[PDB]
Order: C-alpha cells, then structure tokens, then sequence
C-alpha cells in the first residue's frame, strides 16, 4: 500500500485518528511542535475517517466531508493512484491549478566572429546561441549570422541573400 | 508512536528552506541517517511553484558530486512530496565561520576549492544554483564542504536569460540587486567570491544596516581587505567581485589562478562589423507598433506574452512545415532602442536555420537601422 | 582489409570541429559576388540555397569560378560582362543544362567509410554534412580531413604489409598522360585543361621536361582575391609570383612515408618524379583513400 499523511493543524492535548481502514480503533497521533501527525498506508481507494481530539470526536473541516443515512458527519480521502508515483502527482497538480523595455544584457554584445583556420570559430556562450546577427548592407546585398548547436559541436551559418 | 516515511523514522526539524521543512530521518533498522524535505501538495500548488519543484527533483537525482547534498529518493503522499537527501552532521559553514573564528589561508582555500567544483559541476549541467551563501553550505564530520537548497535554482536554457532577483542582499551579485537581465553563472561567481571572503575574514565584505548604502556599497563593488590577506587571494577576490559581468572571473579565470590552484586536489576537476539585430530611436510603444504592422503585413500569426517579448510562427510554401521565432526589444542607451530576433526549436523537411533568416531578412528590410 | 572495417564504424559527426562557420549562398545572388564571399570568408565551397525550392540544390566551388573564367573570356581589353553580371541559378542552369547532377549530401549519423565511398562514386572533393532531423548543413567534409584523421590512427595502429610497401609495386593513382603546363603557358590555356581533363592541379614545367612549380585550383582563387581576373593572358608563372619550395616524391618511397609527407606539408597531391626531376605519374588525396576503401 502507499503511504497516507493524517495531519492535525489545531490545539489539543491528546489526538487520536480513528478511520474505517484500522476498524475506527482509535491511533495516537504524534506531536512535534504544535501538530500531531500520523504516516500510516492505504490501499487504493475510499477511506472514510475523523478525530478525537481532547475527549471530543470532530471532523477536520478543511479535508472533504460526507454526512451519513444516519447523521454521521465524517472525512473522507479517496487515495488515487496518481498520489503515489511524483512525476504523476506534480503532473496533477499542474492540471489542478486553472513597463519598461529590458536593459540590454552585454553577453549579446559578444560575438565569435570578429574576435589559424577561418572556418575554425571559439566556442559561443550558450546564451548568445539561436540569436540573428547582420552586416550592414553594402552592394545591395544582405548578410545574416547565428550559431547553432548540434549535439555537442557549434554551426556558425552565414547567409548571403540579395535585397 | 514513531512517525515513518519510507523506511526512516521522522525527527527533529533541521530547518526551513525555500519551499518546505527540513527533518532528521532514521532509519528502522540500520540507524542511518537522511534529511527530509516535506513540500505540502496544496501549499507548493499555491505558489506557482510546481514547474520549479518537478525541474529541481529531475536535476538533483541525476547530479552525483561529493560537494553537493545527493538526493536519494523522492516519496510521493496525496497530502505531501517527501525529497529523501544524504545528512550531514557539521551543519551549517555559517555557523562554523560564527562559533570559531575567520578561517586560516590553508582551509579557507580547501573549503572554497570544494565549493566551486560544486558551483562549476551545477554548471556544465546547465542548473545555476542562485542563493549560495554559507548558510547553503553544509559540512559533514570530515569538514568537506556540501552545497543545498536548490530551490531557488533555475535551468540555463540556450539563448535565454534569466530575470528573478533572488537570494540574500549580501550575496547577490549588482545585476540581481538592479533586477537587470543576466546569464547565469556569473552571479554564482559573486556569491563564491563573497563566500570566499567570509570564509577568509569571518565578515562580509558587503554589509551595513541601512539598506540603500549597502546596495550601492554592492554596485561600487568596493569592500575592505584587511592586513593579515593574501595579496595574491586578495586579485583573486577583485577578479571575482568585479561589478561588470564581462570583466568578471569565470570559474576557468579561477582554475587558472595562482592562490586556487595551490595544493588542489586532482579528484575535484575534469581535464567586417557585426550587430545584434537592428537599433530603431523611436519611442518603445511606437517601435512595437511597426513591428505588428509588419509581421500581420508578411502574413505571420503571433501571440504577445509581454508589451516587448513577441512569439511569431510563418507556414512554408512548399514543405507546409511551421517554423518558430521570438522578438524582444531591448534598451541600449537612454537614447537608442534594439529589437532581438531569437530562433525557437521545433520538436526530412527544408532547414530549420536558413528558414529562420528568411523570416528576419523580411522583417529587416521593412524597419529602421 | 583492417582500414576498410575502422571507416565503416566511426560516424561523419566525429570529424565535425567543436565549432565552425558555414557560409551558404541563395541562388538569386550575383555569382561575382558570391566568388568574393568565399574569398573574404576564407571557405574554398559553398552549399546553394534555393528560396523558392526551399532546399539545397548544389555547392558553389572554384570549379565554377575555373569554368565562367574559361567559357567567357574574351581579352584583356574587354570585360567579362556575363561574369560582372550573372545570378548563380542563371549561370547553374546553363552549366549543368544538359547534364544535371543533383546534390550529394551525407548524414552526420552515417560511417565514414559511406562518406570516402560517396566522394570517389561522384568524383567529387566537397561534401556537405547535412541532419535529417534539423535540415540544416552542419559541416563540408573534404579529402584532407579525413586524411588527418585516418593518420592519426595509421601511426597509433599496427602498419600492415602495403606500408613497408613501395608505391611502384602497389601502383596508386595515375600515372599515364599527365595534364602538365609550362612557365610560357598563359593562365587562360591552363583553365582550359583543367575543364577538358578534370584534374586539381597542373605541375608547372620549364624549357626541359624537369618540373619547376605546380599550378592548382587554389591558385585560381588569387584572381578573385587580386581582383586580377580579367587578364588571363598573363603566364602562369607571372601569376603564381604573389607567393615555397615545390613536394615531391619518388616511385621507390614507401606509402606509409608518402601517406605521411602529404598530411605534415598539408596538401592535396603529390608529384611521382624521377632521378632527373622530371613528372612520371601523380598520387592525389583521392587516390590513397579509394586503396583504403
Ligand atoms: N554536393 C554537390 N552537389 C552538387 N554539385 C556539386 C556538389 N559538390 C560539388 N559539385 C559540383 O562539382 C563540380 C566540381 O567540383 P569539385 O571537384 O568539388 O571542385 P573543387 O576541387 O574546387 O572543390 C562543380 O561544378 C560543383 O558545383
Ligand atoms: C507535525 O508534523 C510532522 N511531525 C513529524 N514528527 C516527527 C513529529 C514529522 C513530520 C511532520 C510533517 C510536517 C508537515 C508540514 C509542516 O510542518 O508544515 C507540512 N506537511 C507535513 C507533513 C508531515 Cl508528516
Ligand atoms: N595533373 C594530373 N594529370 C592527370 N591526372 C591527374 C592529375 N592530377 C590529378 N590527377 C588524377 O585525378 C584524379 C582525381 O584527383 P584530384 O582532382 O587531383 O583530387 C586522380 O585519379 C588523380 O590521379
Ligand atoms: N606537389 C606540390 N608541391 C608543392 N606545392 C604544391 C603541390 N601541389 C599543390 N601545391 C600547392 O598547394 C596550394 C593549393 O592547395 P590544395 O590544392 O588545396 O592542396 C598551391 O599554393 C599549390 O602551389
Ligand atoms: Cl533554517
Ligand atoms: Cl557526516
Ligand atoms: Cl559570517
């Protein structure tokens, strides 16, 4: 089974967690600081519980109720599958939730052009890669840059294209 | 009456980071110890954290370094996420550099070598740990330095910046304090270096109650060096508290300083004008209102997330394949205004690179400088 | 053969520098213009960007500078109008009218071995490295490249039974009719023989049949550079004055010795020459990789 947090956040001296899951058998809760605590497992599915908390069985009302045929106002937790497994439960929980221009940064300033072989070019700061550099138009005809990373190795491209 | 996650027994809080409590963990059976971060579900849901806990978790189980605090095993709850991470019993360097007195040359240096093989080993793995100060930094019982608390973290994407101005006044590089666009690692480099210096003095070289003369103390870049320093360590902290990002030491400009490279162990490192874009001096509103009346005119759907940043996509008329840029306009000078233009990597067809040139080539010849 | 197996397992990505540039042409660019880009860049060929195919049709190399040059030169009192203005998809569709050969291109992930193959199997020098995925060309793979990387594993390896070897008794390359020139020959003549017989470079002789220089490819690019193109009626010894000792090598000379005069000196070709100094045969780059594949 997977593991279950019963937290009480509230007072008291003596808490207890009785649920139908340990057959409403009353479990002393552990306190730490101010709030009492209990890690216990349970298997996929609905569990319906409440509290004793200093001789007086309450219903943590924040945590989703249900009221009985009968009167019986308890909690209730309906422990998914997705609760278990991390990448599944914060992918859940994504789903669950629904000025002045910027100062230019001087990285951008820095090329690997102007500052041996000519095809041969130092490596780029990964911030300055996929960003468009041009030449002045001179002769009618336009000159573009940008680097690129393929794998683990840099393409510097130039493209000459009239205008 | 023993509160158990996984196999360990819950304990004492060691403390409270960024997002979650810290607690002591020991396990049942072989008595081994672990430190428990609990993040509560509905609080880290709250803030829009999420993203930021499921990109920390995917980093710190794939990093394995001797100065960084290893993340064990992640344990999910339908109330909380409980993050499993290695314990170490020297606590904080903080409160050792509190307790007993400033470091000596021989220690500081060992100490400091450790953290930034640390700092660099984050790095080549595109994870820039902002937030770093000795109050992050842990020791074990051997003394051995041990880097924590990821969650201010960020990733290093190609091409991008990043904006979030975290981490302590005292630490925190001018850029981060003047909240402007940085790279990266540059400003862990300034957290170093002031580690560096604690380490060395027992003090912080950037300190004052009053808050706005510390900053501008922090964008002076000036701080004292006492008679008992190193000149040698003392270059070595004018190179790495330098206030201009470009002039600042990069951790290879470290590795290759004199006073680091001293008794270093060998376990804990590896081994014709161009312009950006173009620079039209109008007014920012009035620039951002050629470039929509220019991408509608050359039939191109956008969505705008910023009154500056822009996401543009161009169909071709030949392969049908959708190819994707972005625009940013920038502030060079009080008098001139740069607009960026930024390749955006989809995912056989054309070529994703010259395509992108088409698409700024268009744009260029309808607009200024 | 053991060089043969060490090809086919080291992919065209392992050749690729840690970071280079890449200059590419579109086809509606002046062709005059795109001579002096591949000057002023420093790139010996170009991959050609077709805007409105939207993909890339060929390469623009010296070969076509060499073949402009000889096609439509008229005198040095006139100039080569056809050159000054002339798009490079005009001029491409007028070279290879007749005969239309389409890209060759190799993929970063394929063996080295299919890229030697794919140079001899369309006699061809320049080889565009191009990702299936991206699109984009990545690196132009050449004869010289390979060259130094296969000796570095020549000299670290074992030396088989040919590299004790003479290069008489193995017979590498050709040996038979020799496109030559002489100090006396003008520039246009030699253009032409290099368009009629399709070889890299011509060995310059003198009055007797001993060798004095060599005249390649490369040497053309000067024109370009000098902006001196127009005067082809020049010797081709006059134009070979803006710059070295001439490499040679003997029949006697061992391959693994021949193999590694050519990477130290960086060349493309090495001249088979005599006791008298004088051209017997030639062994190119192309050559010692098609024995090796
Ligand atoms: N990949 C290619 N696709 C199309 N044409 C090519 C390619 N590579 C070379 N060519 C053509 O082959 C001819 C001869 O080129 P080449 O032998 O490579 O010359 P060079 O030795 O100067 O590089 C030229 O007309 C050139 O345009
Ligand atoms: C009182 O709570 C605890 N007591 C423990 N003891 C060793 C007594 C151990 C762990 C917690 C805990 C704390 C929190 C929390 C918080 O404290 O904000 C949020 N979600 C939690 C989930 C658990 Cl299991
Ligand atoms: N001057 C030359 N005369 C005749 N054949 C040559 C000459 N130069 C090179 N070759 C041959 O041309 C082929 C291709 O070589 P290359 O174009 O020089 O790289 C090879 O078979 C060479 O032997
Ligand atoms: N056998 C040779 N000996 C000396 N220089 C040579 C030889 N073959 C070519 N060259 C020179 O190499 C240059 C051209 O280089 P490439 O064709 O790329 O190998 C020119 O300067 C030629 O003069
Ligand atoms: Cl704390
Ligand atoms: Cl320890
Ligand atoms: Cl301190």
């Amino acid at each position: 089974a997977r593991p279950t947090v019963f937290r009480w956040t509230g007072g008291g001296k003596e808490v207890y967690l009785s649920g139908s899951f340990n057959n409403w058998s009353k479990l002393p809760l552990t306190r730490d600081h101010n709030n009492f605590v209990a890690i216990l497992d349970l298997p996929e599915g609905e569990h319906q519980y409440k509290f004793f908390v200093d001789g007086q069985w309450t219903h943590d009302p924040s945590e989703p109720i249900v009221t009985s045929q009968l009167g019986t106002v308890n909690n209730i937790i309906q422990v998914k599958k997705t609760d278990f497994e991390v990448f599944d439960a914060l992918m859940v929980d994504s789903q669950k939730c629904s000025k002045a221009p910027p100062i230019l940064p001087p990285h951008l300033l820095q090329v690997i052009l102007n500052k041996c072989d000519p095809a041969l070019l130092p490596e780029p700061n990964h911030v300055m890669l996929n960003h468009l550099y041009a030449l002045s138009i001179k002769d009618g005809v336009m000159v573009l840059s940008a680097t690129h990373r393929y794998k683990k190795k840099y393409v510097t491209t130039l493209l000459y294209k009239p205008i | 009456g023993r509160v158990k996650i996984g196999h360990y027994i819950l304990g004492d809080t060691l403390g409270v980071g960024t997002f979650g409590k810290v607690k002591v963990g020991k396990h049942e059976l072989t008595g081994h110890k672990v430190a428990v971060k609990i993040l509560n579900r509905q609080k880290i849901r709250s803030l829009d954290v999420v993203g930021k806990i499921r990109r920390e978790i995917q980093n710190l189980k794939l990093f394995r370094h001797p100065h960084i605090i290893k993340l064990y095993q992640v344990i999910s709850t339908p109330s909380d996420i409980f993050m499993v991470m290695e314990y170490v019993s020297g606590g904080e360097l903080f409160d050792y550099i509190c307790k007993n007195g400033r470091l000596d040359e021989k220690e500081s240096r060992r100490l400091f070598q450790q953290i930034l093989s640390g700092v660099d080993y984050c790095h080549r793995h595109m994870v820039v740990h902002r937030d770093l100060k000795p109050e992050n930094v842990l020791l074990d019982a051997h003394m051995n330095a041990k880097i924590a608390d990821f969650g201010l973290s960020n990733m290093m994407s190609d091409g991008e910046f990043l904006r979030t101005s975290c981490g302590s006044p005292n630490y925190a590089a001018p850029e981060v304090i003047s909240g402007r666009l940085y790279a990266g690692p540059e400003v862990d480099i300034w957290s170093s270096g002031v580690i560096l210096y604690a380490l060395l003095c027992g003090t912080l070289p950037f300190d004052d109650d009053h808050v706005p003369t510390l900053f501008k103390k922090i964008c002076d870049g000036i701080f004292y060096t006492p008679q008992y320093l190193n000149p040698s360590v003392i270059s070595l902290l004018k190179h790495m508290l330098q206030v201009d990002p470009m002039k600042r030491a990069t951790i290879k400009d470290i590795r290759e300083h004199e006073w680091f490279k001293q008794d270093l162990p060998k376990y804990l490192f590896p081994e014709a004008k161009w312009h950006l874009g173009i620079r039209s001096q109008s007014r920012p509103n009035d620039i951002m209102a050629e470039v929509c009346r220019a991408i509608k005119q050359l039939d191109y759907e956008w969505k705008v997330v910023n009154p500056y940043y822009l996401r543009v996509r161009r169909k071709n008329p030949v392969t049908s394949t959708f190819s994707k840029m972005s625009l940013q306009l920038y502030q060079v000078d009080s008098r001139t205004y740069l607009l960026d233009f930024r390749s955006i990597d989809d995912e056989r067809p054309g070529s994703h690179t010259i395509e992108f040139f088409e698409m700024c080539a268009n744009l260029i010849k309808i607009l200024a400088q | 053969s053991v060089y043969t197996t060490f090809m086919k397992s080291h992919r065209c990505y392992d050749l690729i520098p840690t970071s280079s540039k890449l200059v590419v042409f579109d086809t509606s660019l002046q062709v005059k213009k795109a001579f002096f880009a591949l000057v002023t860049n420093g790139v010996r060929a170009a991959p050609l960007w077709d805007s409105k195919k939207q993909s890339f049709v060929g390469m623009l190399t010296i070969t076509d500078f060499i073949n402009i040059l000889h096609r439509y030169y008229k005198s040095a009192l006139v100039q080569i109008y056809e050159l000054e203005e002339h798009k490079i998809e005009t001029w491409r569709e007028v070279y290879l009218q007749d005969s239309f050969k389409p890209l060759v291109c190799i993929s970063p992930n394929a063996s080295l071995f299919d890229a030697v193959s794919s140079l001899i199997r369309n006699k061809i020098h320049r080889l565009p490295v191009i990702d299936p995925e991206s699109g984009n060309t990545l690196y132009i793979l050449t004869h010289k490249r390979i060259l130094k990387f296969l000796k570095l594993f020549i000299t670290e390896f074992p030396k088989p039974e040919f590299m004790s070897k003479s290069l008489e008794e193995l017979q590498i390359g050709t040996y038979a009719n020799i496109a030559m020139v002489r100090t006396t020959t003008p520039v246009y003549v030699a253009l032409g023989i290099f368009v009629q017989h399709r070889v890299s470079a011509l060995p310059v002789v003198d009055e007797k049949g001993r060798v004095v220089d060599i005249y390649s490819k490369f040497d053309v690019i000067n024109l370009a550079a000098e902006k001196t193109y127009n005067n082809l009626d020049v010797s081709v010894t006059k134009a070979l004055q803006h710059r070295e000792g001439v490499l040679k090598c003997y029949l006697h000379e061992t391959l693994e010795a021949i193999i590694n005069r050519l990477v130290e000196a960086e060349v493309h070709r090495l001249v088979v020459v005599d006791e008298h100094d004088v051209v017997k045969g030639i062994v190119s780059l192309s050559d010692i990789l098609q024995a090796l594949v």
